[PDB]
């Protein structure tokens, strides 16, 4: 049963749903997409705001 | 003949319950880093003595 333990994210039993999504993510942009739910706040943090984002 | 436990020459001093890995000349030595662990000793052994422990 043993060669090496190259476990995967879903082997970590007490990881949370957002926690596993973050562990799998490859870039900062991907992490921001997981963490920031408010679309106007996400737009500010991404430095990319529409006039609607600005008003909001 | 799937053995549940082996008798391996100790490469050092081994305490009961110590996790074991390969050492110099293929001897069994104490470890602490899961991946290198192939078995746990069930008896104390001095360097050069056989130690019998379960695989797992």
């Amino acid at each position: 049963r043993s060669k090496e333990i190259s476990i995967e994210v879903e082997d970590i039993k007490d990881a949370g749903d957002t926690g596993k999504r973050l562990l799998k993510i490859n870039t900062p942009s991907g992490a921001r997409n997981i963490i920031i739910e408010n679309e106007d706040a996400k737009a500010l943090i991404n430095g990319e705001t529409t006039n609607t984002n600005k008003k909001n | 003949y799937p053995l549940a436990a082996w008798q391996v020459i100790a490469g050092s001093d081994i305490k009961v319950g110590d996790n074991l890995t390969t050492g110099k000349d293929g001897t069994a030595v104490p470890t602490d880093d899961p991946s290198t662990v192939f078995g746990y000793a069930v008896e104390e052994a001095q360097e050069g003595q056989l130690v019998t422990l379960v695989i797992s």
